């Protein structure tokens, strides 16, 4: 599908992945990822990279995303819409640690704090070591790291531009 | 000739900034300055590295710190002052016919260029370094000797041309060349938003369990003076493979990238300075590097 | 306002100096209390003695 590049210009002032995460948050909160625009980073290694690449089939134009990422125009670079037969979609993978499933278990099974705690004691502690972006959610008022790993392409996308089901 | 540097030759700082003060006004109503404070949030306990039976006991005296913009206002007011001082050839320690010879080698230095660039840094707004990203509109009012000079959109890296920057630079250059002093009152105005996470000075954490330690001034979000100074020092454009202006340092060693932008092809201060002292005609752009480090100050003896 | 290095003649200084000369010449002692007011600015760094 045809695609557009979004490039973080060299930023001595800030972390490059911090600009990447702010770009992803602004693309998310100002629409963009309707269910078709999805990012892809030709430079995902240890980090997510600096080159973001949005690939709506319908087509992702610049006028829209230069006015969307206007708060980011100080150190962002928007490429021209080019074409690619395949894009490596990444998907959202979440990390589980303890208190999430402790409260999930006493909410569902009707167990006791101590019962759930005992059921999960010698378990849990997931620590993904995958490239990531640190994202500030708006519906829930905290910050978190969204982890990204390569999987097969899917027809539909989410609001962060990763793959769904 | 072979004049050697005194074992203890030291210089002082000329450009002295103060600490910034974060306040919350409205873009239209700039009179309701509101103390932006620093709150605490839970998080303590469960140090939780893999194995490591030694540093697992870790006692917890923890609370992360955070700071946000009041939800009634939308404009961040950053406030600091900059005192420029003269006599850039004052060797506090030492001064035995070596700094005097360096003075007589650095008389033909263009203070005008340096002056313009220093003022340009302020007008551009490099001090923010974190709050800059995502702002709608920035307004830098520089009150130099009772003359409020409002600046706005000026490029950070590329040194653009502006008559008003040059005007303030004239006063600065006069102070730099001879002896005098000038203090300018800088107030930045940035349309951030209601409930916007402001970014104060992060502070040194030791071997504890904290990750969010914020520097505050009596319960008020503030930025460090040393960081403000580093933002005005970002003008080194005569280094090996000169790209973006970097912070003027004797060895050009930015520790964030772990590099050495002057230590490499004999472009470090010590080499250039010794050459000039003993009798080597330098280039204007490289002798200005020496003057810039004299303004910065430090121990240049040994 | 007084000059630092160049010693100019000022009468009020000479008045204090008079009573000091007499003390130093013969016997007795004199005690004089000094206060300095400095206009630096908002939050300027002060410089105490080191150790």
């Amino acid at each position: 599908y045809n695609t557009i590049s979004i490039t973080v210009v060299d930023a001595d002032d800030v972390g490059v992945n911090f600009v990447v995460s702010k770009v992803l948050s602004t693309l998310h909160n100002k629409g963009i990822f309707n269910g078709e625009v999805g990012v892809t980073f030709p430079r995902m290694d240890k980090n997510v990279g600096d080159i973001i690449t949005l690939f709506s089939k319908t087509g992702v134009d610049r006028k829209v995303l230069t006015s969307t990422l206007n708060t980011l125009t100080d150190f962002i670079h928007i490429g021209k819409p080019k074409e690619a037969d395949k894009v490596k979609t990444y998907r959202k993978v979440d990390t589980k640690s303890k208190g999430k499933l402790i409260r999930r278990c006493i909410k569902r099974k009707g167990v006791s704090a101590e019962t759930a705690e005992s059921l999960y004691g010698n378990y849990k502690g997931e620590k993904c070591k995958l490239p990531y972006i640190v994202v500030n959610s708006k519906s829930t008022g905290q910050r978190f790291s969204m982890f990204l790993e390569e999987c097969e392409n899917s027809e539909k996308f989410n609001s962060y531009g990763l793959c769904i089901v | 000739t072979k004049l050697k540097a005194p074992a203890v030759l030291a210089y002082s700082r000329k450009i002295n900034p103060t600490n910034a003060l974060m306040f919350a006004v409205n873009w239209s109503d700039r009179d309701n300055t509101t103390a932006v404070m620093v709150g605490t949030k839970t998080v303590a306990g469960t140090q939780s590295v893999r194995g490591n039976p030694n540093d697992a006991d870790k006692g917890n005296i923890q609370t992360v710190n955070f700071a946000n913009l009041p939800h009634n206002k939308n404009t961040l007011l950053v406030k600091y002052n900059v005192k420029f001082v003269g006599d850039v050839f004052k060797a506090e320690l030492g001064g035995g016919e070596y700094s005097n010879t360096l003075q007589t080698a650095l008389e033909n230095t263009d203070f005008g260029t340096l002056a313009y660039r220093y003022v340009y840094n302020i007008a551009a707004g490099r001090t923010l370094w974190r709050n800059r990203v995502g702002a709608e509109s920035i307004e830098t009012v520089i009150t130099v000797n009772d003359q409020t000079f409002t600046f706005s959109d000026l490029l950070v890296n590329e040194f653009d041309e502006d008559v008003d920057v040059a005007e303030i630079a004239d006063m600065v250059a006069g102070v730099l060349s001879g002896e005098g002093f000038v203090t300018l009152k800088v107030e930045h105005y940035m349309l951030l938003g209601e409930g916007s996470e402001v970014f104060p000075s992060q502070e040194f954490v030791e071997n504890s369990k904290l990750s969010k330690q914020l520097f505050d001034l009596n319960g008020q979000a503030a930025m460090h003076d040393q960081k403000i100074g580093n933002a005005i020092r970002t003008i080194d454009t005569w280094y090996e493979d000169a790209t973006t202006p970097i912070a003027v340092e004797p060895y050009g060693s930015v520790v964030r990238n772990g590099v050495a932008y002057r230590a490499g092809n004999k472009t470090d201060l010590f080499t250039l300075m010794d050459g000039a002292v003993n009798g080597k005609s330098l280039t204007e752009e490289d002798q200005m590097f020496v003057t810039a480090n004299l303004i910065r100050g430090g121990v240049f003896g040994g």
